[PDB]
């Protein structure tokens, strides 16, 4: 009654009506989804037929009771997945047989400690997740002492309310521990002073666990002593939340040693709590989900070295003039926003994409105030007015503008400065190619990305003479009609060419010649009738012919083309399939 | 039908969509009025998937004169703003979402829209709703 | 031989070496441009045969005497034009037999005086130029009174430097005069006191008169007592021009009443000179060519009833909540201002087109506070968000976003409010109609223009159903392949039809049987092979139907409509150009 | 042909249009760079029509790569900016305009630019010019 989605692999068994592991299923599976069936109990011995199984499901599967050697002959499981079973106590021996887990599933399984949970002997397992569980303490047991390979425990939605000295203990005893801590919704009322003093997390993850401004605040103030890589703090919207939120609350953290620092969606928002002073030394800052509405207060001697702003309110372009920011993100804002000058003389990444973001200007360094920018995410914006072809960002690689209105682009050379870049892509931009040198100075150009745009006359022109170092073309959806004769022939490290959805009535075998590392040629759904212009001269090459959804007149006139399918066979994509119209 | 509220200018009614039935009670408090409603969406069920990248397809339809489907994202998989987004398949979630809008003018009459949840990650369809609107 | 533009009504004889008046050439004409022959002098009696004359254009011909009688029978000629021309004395009687004139330009003739200028008899007379001449004195002649229609005299560039009360005496006994007076490129330096009491002008225009503020300043202080429909200040780029622009060099505007104000180009510029309270009086405030940075400190008790910035500089969109303001323009504005929100309750009119403006959530009554709003202009801006369908907007008869960005707009039913909306423009603005009720509550919609767009799958569906009071559409470069069965069977009052520079192989007669009232229709630049369907089911009110650059398929299968090609080529247009394919 | 001028970056010259002469003595101070320039262009004619709606067509090649026409507006027929757009035909124009750019990338090398000057009311061809700048 499985459904099988890989032959001898992999096997959905969900939502049936078992009461037990079928016993006509392959024995190399290596995938069970066997959740949401009535199992009530784990007999032991059950899985010894599937030696090789990797991945077991058993979700929601009503068990009440694993008995010894339920997972005796499993030695290549790597994930246990039990969420949701009323397994309320695990007998010492539950997990026996478990020698290669890596990660281990145990959400809302009525469990109380982490004491009487018998992993002791898990040495492999990376990840620990206990959440949606009973569990009443933050207390690290000392078997975490076997568990050498850990990085992650999950220990939210808990009843975890106090943090104490000896809770950390294990953590205090050995700072070589890697290790990771959601303590996300738990209702944490009190932490005991000097109890965050000698320990190390990698990320710490505080969200929703604060009714009360004044718990908040005295809870963070006995962080005191704690270095993390990544402390993110915040609260949800289908969740009690803060009345009042206030800079002050975040007093604390200042004698908090922190790497990186995310906030998420918070209530009562205030734009200076980001430029709190105990945020200073912060090396990478990050609002996600963040009523901000301005962004125009940071002190210089802020440290910053990265800012990420997804999807926040901000209703202008912040203005910013840190001088250490090597990476800028603002992408997913409310609204529209027209940019603005910033002052980033670190700057080398920026990443402006899918914020209906308005651009008069573009682009140049007064526009940023850096000469090391390698990578520029223009996409899915507003109208972007080329008045500027990069002056001073000449180290740019990496230039994206996808989906979003360029204008002014074909009355100048826009990328003249350019001879660095690498990537290039202007797909879906209303571009009317009317110009044969829009593509100047783009000398070391690998990837060129221009679908769903046009040209005069329709016809393909000469714009790319000078991108000698084009291994990867895009040519979809330009609504081409016809191809000017030298057009590729420089291209003499092209190995994909895309002009597929096109009106091309024929194709020309002197185009792609020239052409000699094309391994995909694609010319799907176009209106292409027949090939002219002697077939020698396709590329030895090309792999991967597409001349699908086309309108092939099948006679004797064009018979020519219609013998090259015998020794090319291996070569066209879906030979087989194609129909004469 | 699974549910019904009648409002100031809508009665709204849900059933399952006719090939997939995996089970949920979604409820609004208040009934929405389209001309603009605060409030708070009541839901209570096990997800047959996780619900880290959870969006909707919906497909709306005007006495018979269908949109384009439109994408809801409410999870992103990233410091998400809902709960929910954590919940594994088969964990018990029972949440109260808040929503508020103000209204744009709607014709006229009869609406159908089914919603498709879709776990984002796998693209499995997680629970699908007929949804029938007379404004 | 002279270049024949209309034959028997309108001729050229520019730079055509001419010595006289051509007298072997037609005498049948009412327009004749004798301009840039050498005349040298102008012999009388010349148009004794020409006396169907309207107008007649002598500029820069040269002469240097106007002979005594020399517009023998021209009493029909209204236009006059005698530019350039060294004549500088007119000898009495010098326009005798001119008894219809309206219009007379007289500029750089080298006329000194106006006292001995023999125009005393033209009764008919309408307006008067005399600009680039040698006028040293403002001084208003006495024949003037004689000069009953006289509504234009143009002063401009002379070598008037002072304005006398006397100078201007025959308006203060003459209040019933309707005149108006530009007065720019005059060295003025001094007004007498109370030289503009008890004297009305309809417009006046003083710009680039003064060297120092100072000047400025005094010589507005002597426009005490004047009252002026429009008052027209300012300098140009390519002149002379003040230092500072203080506010406080217009005191002397609060004793002149002005309706309507209008200022251009300045050197220097303050933005608070919009908020001077000697101009809260005016009916119409205009700023062009300006360098206005913002406008947001503006009364409330200001009577502005339009307002009109044109050219300017703005950095943000003014605030505005005048109460009165009816009619607001701004256009063509430097930089890419976005959208901000205002309250403008009396507001009918309104113009915000090539501005890059972006505009997020439009549209609705919150934007503007206004529920009057008449004409709305958004054409040749940047990206425009569509969030509301017009809510509070349903007065409107005008729409226009021709050629910018508009987003979502196929999202739901963006225009459903607007049920006396007459004329819709959305050309250019990259829409791809991907539903039915795009157009839904178009009710009276007479003219839909929405060229330079596209469909799903390059087919015309049912998107005009229920816009039945449509009288033009225009649907040319939409990419059209195919055209949904019914389409346009609901526009019974449909004139013209335009769908050219489309992709169609065919037409077929169906589609326009219902067209009862079809005047225009334009195929013209598909690719067109042959139209199926009952031919004699085109409308018969089908005037002009374009059908040129096609390919038509001369093959023995298509002779039904070859021969219908030839039965009804009196309304298929330039036919005999048309050729097979 | 008619003037010359050289600068750091640019040696700009030109002469009258092919088929198409009438007279105009053009000059700016200073000669052109074409990375940035403040000075003023310098023009003495008589024009062959009524400047009120004058602009021009602009047809610019670089090393024979030749750019769409580029129309260029200088009088728009309201409040306009310049002394000149209220000449007339057959008026005598001689005048000095400022000019101020910041200066774009350009590539090196052969640039022509034909300068159609047009009087927008009649859309007659007033002047002419072919110009010649080697960057
Ligand atoms: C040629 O470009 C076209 C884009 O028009 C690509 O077409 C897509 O193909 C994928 C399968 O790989 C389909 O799922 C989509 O329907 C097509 N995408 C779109 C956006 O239409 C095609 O993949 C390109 N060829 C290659 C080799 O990349
Ligand atoms: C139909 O629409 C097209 C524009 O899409 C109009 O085409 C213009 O026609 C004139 C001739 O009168 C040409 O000189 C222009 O070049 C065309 N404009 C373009 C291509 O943008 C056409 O005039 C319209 N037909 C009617 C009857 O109005
Ligand atoms: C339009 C189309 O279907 N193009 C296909 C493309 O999807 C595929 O990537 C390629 C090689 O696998 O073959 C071709
Ligand atoms: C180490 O794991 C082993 C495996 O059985 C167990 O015997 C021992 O008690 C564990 N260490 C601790 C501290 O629990
Ligand atoms: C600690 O563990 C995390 C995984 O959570 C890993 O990304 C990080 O690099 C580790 N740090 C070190 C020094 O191994």
């Amino acid at each position: 009654p499985c459904i099988e989605v890989v032959p001898n692999i992999t096997y959905q068994c969900m939502d049936q009506k078992l009461s037990k592991v079928p016993d006509d299923i392959p024995s190399s599976t290596k995938n069970i989804d066997l959740s949401f069936n009535p199992l009530k109990i784990l007999k032991s011995y059950s899985f010894s037929n599937f030696s090789e199984l990797q991945w077991l499901d058993l979700s929601r599967c009503e068990i009440e009771t694993i008995e010894d050697k339920a997972w005796h002959g499993l030695h290549h499981l790597s994930n246990l997945i039990l969420t949701g079973n009323p397994i309320q106590s695990f007998s010492p021996g539950s997990f026996s047989g478990l020698t290669s887990l890596e990660n281990l599933v145990a959400v809302e399984t009525k469990l109380a400690s982490l004491e009487s949970f018998p992993i002791g002997q898990l040495i492999t397992l990376k990840k620990l997740n206990v959440a949606h569980n009973f569990i009443h303490s933050c207390k690290l047991p000392a078997y975490f002492s076997n568990l050498t390979n850990l990085v992650h425990v999950d220990l939210s939605y808990n009843y975890i309310q106090t943090i104490t000295v000896n809770d950390l203990q294990f953590l205090r005893e050995n700072p070589q521990v890697n290790l990771s801590l959601d303590m996300s919704l738990n209702p944490i009322d009190f932490i005991q002073d000097q109890a965050f003093q000698g320990i190390k997390l990698h990320e710490l993850t505080l969200r929703g666990n604060f009714n009360s401004s004044n718990i908040m605040k005295t809870c963070l103030q006995n962080l005191a002593g704690l270095h993390v890589h990544r402390l993110i703090l915040g609260e949800f919207k289908d969740e009690r939340n803060l009345e009042i939120f206030e800079p002050s609350i975040m007093e604390g953290l200042c004698d908090v040693t922190i790497d990186e620092f995310r906030l998420t969606y918070t209530n009562d928002f205030s734009d200076d709590i980001v430029k709190f002073h105990c945020l200073a030394n912060v090396s990478a800052m990050s609002l996600a989900g963040v009523s901000i509405k301005y962004l125009e207060d940071v002190p210089k001697h802020f440290k910053w070295q990265s800012l990420s702003i997804i999807r926040c309110q901000l209703k202008q372009f912040p203005t910013l003039d840190l001088p250490f920011l090597k990476s800028l993100t603002l992408t997913m804002n409310k609204g529209s926003i027209s940019f603005k000058k910033v002052a980033l003389p670190s700057l080398s990444y920026l990443d402006l994409s899918r914020n209906a973001l308005s651009f008069s200007g573009c682009c140049s360094y007064s526009d940023l105030g850096t000469n090391s920018l390698r990578h520029l995410d223009l996409s899915f914006n507003g109208a972007i007015i080329m008045s500027a072809n990069f002056m001073g960002l000449e180290e740019l690689q990496h230039l994206d503008f996808q989906h979003s209105t360029l204008k002014r682009v074909t009355e100048f050379s826009a990328f003249l400065s350019l001879e660095k870049l690498l990537y290039l892509d202007i797909s879906y931009t209303n571009t009317k190619i009317d110009f044969d040198g829009i593509f100047l100075g783009l000398t070391s150009l690998n990837t060129l990305k221009m679908a769903g745009n046009s040209f005069k006359d329709n016809t393909l022109s000469n714009v790319f003479a000078n991108t000698t170092n084009l291994t990867f073309l895009d040519l979809s959806k330009c609504q081409l009609e016809q191809i000017s004769w030298g057009v590729f022939d420089t291209l003499h490290r092209l190995q994909l060419l895309n002009m597929s959805h096109n009106n091309l009535l024929f194709l020309d075998s002197s185009h792609y010649n020239q052409l000699y590392s094309l391994s995909t040629l694609d010319c799907s759904f176009n209106r292409i009738e027949t090939s002219k212009g002697i077939l020698q001269h396709f590329p030895k090459s090309l792999a991967f012919f597409n001349l699908t959804n086309n309108s092939v007149a099948c006679i004797c006139e064009h018979q020519k083309f219609l013998q090259w399918v015998k020794e090319q066979k291996q070569f066209l994509v879906n030979v087989e399939q194609m129909t004469c119209a | 039908q699974q549910w019904f509220c009648n409002s100031s200018d809508a009665i709204i009614s849900y059933s399952y969509c006719d090939h997939l039935k995996f089970p949920i009670s979604i409820s609004s408090e208040p009934c929405i009025r389209l001309r603009g409603t605060n409030g708070f969406v009541h839901v209570e069920f096990i997800p047959r998937g996780n619900l880290k990248y959870l969006y909707f397809n919906l497909f709306i339809s005007v006495n018979s004169i269908e949109l384009p489907k439109r994408k809801e994202v409410l999870c992103h998989g990233h410091d998400d703003d809902y709960s929910f987004c954590r919940a594994l398949k088969g964990e018990t979630v029972n949440t109260s979402i808040p929503f508020s809008f103000e209204g744009i003018l709607f014709p006229k009459g009869h609406y159908r829209c089914v919603a498709e949840a879709i776990a984002g990650d796998t693209e499995e369809k997680l629970f699908c709703l007929n949804f029938t609107i007379i404004h």
